[PDB]
């Protein structure tokens, strides 16, 4: 397998150096500009285009198309590492969830809780759309493109991403990142003071601190 | 008495049997045996008989009795019931004011700024705002479990009064 550290540096190089002959050929480095907007919280999602990557490294594009999930995580971490370099400005406080984070910083002075951006791939122009019948089991885990008609859509629901608890006795806080479709919550304090004294303090979950994302379910059908 | 569980002024098995002693006139022979000099060998037994009879009645309250006790107990019992009801009402209202008005899932959380924990930082308080008026940190804790052999002594007995007929007879005897 590849060294994902080397791949991380290659991705950083792409973000740092790529220009699409952009802004009417003025070569203003589209992804650098995007990183400025992301750093100043002007924008949330970032759609990286695989046709741009193909100009420098088609083998990287092929590496992405199979086992896409690894490269999703990789690109997200690369963007988080590069974001402070494109910052120059202090942003105004505008969200209760971030007021909690600000209090947490003030008291301190995991990264998943702070990572307020989304990263998605726009498919390479080589890949023609499949019909819903041709997405067979040899395509598990691979990036695909599909075409059809929508039949049903749900309302938008809050989906849990990381839970935040508080302890009645010791005044500390704890975190629990969520990935599977289900989880089991915490009960009793794992901090060293409570544990060593066996003082039995309980954990209360805080909807003012935990992180949520907009989630919706949909169905699509053959022509 | 654990089997009978009778209210005061009702007759227990001992009370009914004692009343039967009076109704039979057997008590007169106890007084003869106690008063006659030559019957001294029986007087020692009569002491046990008499002392067995009077066990439930203390002499001070027994000396207290009289024919007007009916109205006295009736009126006093109404007064006792009144004060008992009043006490429960008062205690209920104190608890009602101490509790918050909104339901038990209404939530909220406060930091007691400057009051440090057992840990390095300030206390976080999860309960209702009104509870801080009389706060003590121990309120959440269960009591210490004592060992079996560590327990102190206790009474196996309780105060009582027999039926008024029995009380009057005992006073005469
Ligand atoms: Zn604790």
């Amino acid at each position: 397998l590849k060294d994902y550290a080397l791949e991380k540096e290659k991705v950083k190089k792409f973000l740092q150096e790529f220009y699409q002959d952009d802004e009417l050929g003025k070569k203003q480095f589209k992804y650098g500009n995007q990183l400025v907007r992301l750093a100043h919280r002007e924008q949330v999602a970032l759609y990286v285009d695989l046709d741009d990557v193909a100009e420098d490294d088609p083998e990287l594009v092929d590496s992405i198309c199979e086992n896409a999930r690894r490269y999703a995580k990789l690109f997200a971490d690369a963007v988080q590492e590069l974001l402070p370099q494109y910052k120059e400005r202090e942003v105004v406080n505008k969200d209760v969830l971030d007021v909690y984070i600000e209090h947490r910083l003030m008291m301190e002075q995991p990264a998943e809780l702070m990572r307020r951006f989304e990263l998605y791939f726009q498919g390479p122009s080589s890949n023609k759309p499949r019909v819903i019948r041709e997405v067979r089991a040899d395509s598990v885990g691979k990036l695909v493109t599909v075409r059809g008609i929508v039949t049903r859509v749900s309302e938008v629901k809050p989906k849990m991403v990381v839970a935040t608890y508080t302890c009645d006795q010791c005044g500390a806080e704890t975190y629990q990142p969520i990935q599977s479709p289900t989880f089991m919550p915490l009960i009793m304090c794992p901090s060293q003071e409570c544990q060593t004294n066996r003082s039995g303090g309980r954990l209360y979950l805080q909807t003012r601190g935990s992180r949520f994302i907009k989630f919706q379910e949909m169905k699509m059908q053959e022509h | 008495l654990d089997q009978e569980k009778k209210i005061d002024d009702d007759a227990s098995a001992h009370d009914q049997l004692l009343w039967a002693i009076h109704l039979s006139g057997l008590d007169d022979l106890l007084l003869f045996l106690a008063s006659s000099s030559a019957e001294e060998q029986w007087s020692l037994h009569v002491l046990e008989i008499v002392s067995l009879m009077f066990r439930d009645q203390n002499p001070e309250q027994l000396a207290g009795v009289g024919q007007g006790r009916l109205a006295q107990e009736r009126s006093a019992d109404f007064a006792e019931l009144e004060v008992l009801r009043q006490r429960e009402m008062a205690e209920k209202k104190t608890r009602a004011l101490q509790r918050g008005n909104r339901h038990s899932r209404f939530g909220g959380s406060y930091i007691v700024q400057g009051l440090k924990s057992i840990g390095e930082r300030d206390l976080i308080f999860h309960k209702g705002l009104h509870n801080l008026r009389n706060y003590s940190s121990d309120l959440g804790k269960q009591p210490k479990k004592v060992p079996k052999r560590r327990q102190a002594a206790r009474e196996l007995s309780i105060q009582r009064r027999s039926a008024l007929n029995v009380r009057l007879f005992l006073r005469d005897f």
